[PDB]
């Protein structure tokens, strides 16, 4: 039960330079990196998906924990169409309080 | 205006290919 | 030669369609825009194709393989782009300082 | 969603050296990269310049820093 | 002095700092204003990831807990550092060698090397 | 193969200064629309011909398929701004603009057109399906269509249609597809 | 050599930054700079940044349109610094 098998992972060295090899240590480490990657974005993924009331792990919360935080993209998945993209919700409040930093500066 | 396309679906993507 | 004159034809008389886009990007505005909106942003989106396509046949002839384009070479060419900035994510706050 | 870019962008892959027949998951995937470009693009116009709408002088201050897209804007403009 | 400049006095009153500089408590309301209005900030990335309409207490205790990793990230924990620390603290010292001049490590983890620089043509 | 005149601008002073109103009420087929553009639009029948009359008594006659076609529907014009009352003398007629079209009877490829004379042809695909090729001694602007039909515009008399009409033959003669 | 090319092109241009400025902050980093190419290459990539913050600050500045005199406004800088690695959240309003 492991999902990297160090051969695809010698594969993944040789399509960036062709002359290039890992030492015993380096692949370890390799492998410990990426299986520590899958348990951060499956626990995230997890949590959005308890959050959406659900209990179905869907593409759309792996795609936000990839993106707000490691900047990850992965095309060819496609989603919904976005919603109109609300801009300012400024409230009555803040619109008061700061129509009285103006008033005292010029005024 | 519709004759420019209407060569882009003659010559170009004839049959439909898929991949593993 | 006469796979360079039907390729140069394909070249610049693709174009997505004006009647799409205008429904693509008002779905995002809420109300509407402009026709000179609309001609740049179905240009702007035709050089970005041609970063892609002209860089996954790089990724494709560095490696072994032939001209058909793989998906393999088209995610690497998402993730190269991407290292030197060229694909933006407005939802990645990032941080030069640490 | 449908693929609103299916066979549009075949025939733009052929014009940058692909094929005559590309794969459908490469379309695919080209067809979901310039939905995300186009979002984001009207995103970060909306917030720059007039908030709320989307103009040219917002997209050209977008794209001014990538040389080859700001030369094809100017380009369109002009010759329109 | 706002209401929050004055609490913010008593909270440093309350650690071991007695004098302080005048501009730390500028900074301290710079620093808690930066992260209520970033929690809040994913609060709302929270709220409309799973479609409700307000802000409701657990999309803030989602946000708060979600970025404790990232943006505050801990010294690692007294279970972890006593079961590295026991099997280091296993094997045995190694003897000296009696004669080996300068004692170091070996050259490429040193930073003895030859150290160029450019001909100023 | 000879270019066909479809569209003649030409343009008559009459010399007197006219108000809008009453030649918009009294007149026939006349249409003032000021919140809109400044001029009354008059159009004739027989000859398929439309005025734009000015309130400083300067009037653009377009339409028609000649030149003596459109020196006539111009002197009609006049003479229906005569008939209302105002004094109206055929001072200058001028003819601004005359339009051609023709076939070249083959379909012709625009990118080697481009390609080998890209200092006097600008041609881009997406908004106008044509190509835009200035000559420089005609001073003509000519639209090439992939179809095989040509448009020359922005001519004063027919000898340049035609001189740039064959000018231009054995270029695209020699790009034929 | 591209970073050579660009050091003979340097051999012109003299930077903003001063040479013991940028030769401190150096020390605290953790050299001391012997070469004074070094030091004039690192002081031009700083300078560039300050100028292209500035650059877009003055552009959202301009756009906003008031045009005689541009003043320095937060409000004109920190969208500017955004699209760099610089989030700044200045608080007003003190309850």
């Amino acid at each position: 039960n492991q999902v990297l098998t160090k051969k695809k992972l010698q594969d993944l060295v040789r399509e960036v330079d062709p002359n290039e090899q890992l030492d015993e240590d380096v692949e370890e480490m390799l492998l410990q990196i990426a299986d520590d990657f899958i348990e951060s974005v499956v626990t995230a993924a997890c949590q959005l998906a308890r959050h959406r009331k659900s209990s179905t792990l869907e593409v759309k919360d792996v795609q936000l924990h990839l993106e707000r935080q490691w900047n990850m993209w992965i095309p060819g998945f496609g989603s919904e169409e976005i919603r109109p993209y609300k801009k300012a919700c400024t409230t009555e409040a803040h619109k008061q309080r700061m129509a009285l930093i103006r008033k005292t500066t010029k005024k | 205006s519709a004759r420019i396309l209407a060569t882009n679906s003659e010559l170009v993507g004839t049959l439909t290919r898929s991949c593993k | 030669s006469e796979e360079q004159l039907n390729r140069y034809e394909m070249y610049r008389r693709s174009a997505f369609p004006k009647a799409a886009i205008k429904r693509l990007i008002q779905s995002i505005t809420g109300t509407s825009v402009s026709q000179n909106v609309v001609i740049a942003m179905s240009g702007i989106s035709k050089v970005f194709v041609g970063e892609v396509v002209e860089e996954a046949l790089d990724v494709c002839e560095k490696w072994g393989e032939m001209p058909p384009l793989q998906p393999k070479h088209m995610r690497e060419a998402v993730r190269r782009l991407k290292s030197k900035g060229q694909i933006p994510n407005s939802k990645h706050k990032k941080i030069i300082f640490f | 969603r449908k693929r609103l870019f299916s066979k549009e962008l075949r025939c733009m892959m052929y014009g940058f050296g692909d094929d005559q027949n590309p794969y459908t998951e490469s379309v695919d995937i080209l067809e979901d990269l310039v939905i995300e470009f186009i979002t984001e693009m009207t995103h970060k116009a909306m917030s720059i310049g007039r908030q709320g709408r989307v103009q040219v002088e917002d997209i050209v201050f977008l794209i001014r820093k990538d040389p080859r897209k700001f030369a094809r804007v100017k380009d369109l403009l002009t010759m329109n | 002095m706002p209401k929050d400049a004055q609490m913010m006095a008593q909270i440093l009153k309350d650690m071991g700092i007695t004098e302080y500089e005048p501009r730390v408590i500028n900074q301290m309301l710079e620093f808690a204003f930066r992260y209520v209005t970033t929690i809040l900030d994913d609060a709302k990335i929270y709220s409309s990831h799973a479609k409700k309409a307000t802000v409701d207490a657990d999309d803030v205790r989602l946000a708060i807990q979600c970025r404790a990793d990232q943006s505050f990230t801990s010294p690692p924990p007294r279970d972890f550092l006593l079961d590295i620390a026991r099997q280091r603290n296993q094997t045995p010292l190694p003897l000296i060698k009696p004669y080996s001049g300068p004692r170091l490590p070996p050259d490429r983890y040193c930073l003895t090397a030859p150290n160029y620089r450019l001909k100023s043509l | 193969i000879v270019p066909q005149l479809q569209n003649i601008v030409s343009t008559v002073n009459l010399g007197c200064k006219l108000d809008l109103k009453t030649i918009a009420l009294r007149a026939r087929n006349a249409e003032y629309n000021p919140k809109r553009f400044a001029a009354v639009i008059m159009r004739i029948r027989e000859p398929r011909t439309t005025a734009l009359i000015f309130s400083s008594g300067k009037m653009v006659c377009t339409g028609a398929k000649s030149e003596e076609q459109s020196r006539l529907a111009a002197r009609k014009y006049a003479r229906v701004v005569q008939k209302l009352g105002f004094p109206a003398k055929f001072l200058d007629f001028k003819i601004q603009n005359m339009v051609g079209s023709c076939d070249v009877k083959f379909p012709i490829r625009l990118e080697g057109l481009v390609l080998t004379h890209q200092q006097f042809s600008s041609y881009e695909p997406e908004l106008f399906p044509g190509l835009i090729y200035r000559m420089i001694k005609p001073r003509i602007v000519l639209l090439i269509f992939v179809s095989g039909k040509v448009v020359l515009t922005g001519a004063k008399v027919r000898a340049e249609i035609y001189e740039a009409f064959e000018n231009i033959y054995p270029i695209l003669k020699g790009f034929r597809k | 050599t591209p970073l050579v090319d660009f050091l003979m092109q340097l051999e012109d241009y003299t930077p903003t930054i001063p040479d013991a400025v940028t030769g401190y902050y150096l020390n605290r980093a953790g050299f001391e700079a012997s070469d004074p190419r070094i030091i004039r290459l690192i002081s031009l990539a700083a300078q560039k940044f300050i100028s292209d913050i500035a650059n877009d600050a003055l552009q959202h500045c301009k756009m906003k349109g008031k045009d005689r005199k541009y003043t320095l406004t937060m409000e004109d800088l920190t969208p500017a610094l955004s699209e760099y690695g610089i989030n700044v959240k200045k608080p007003h309003y003190f309850t």
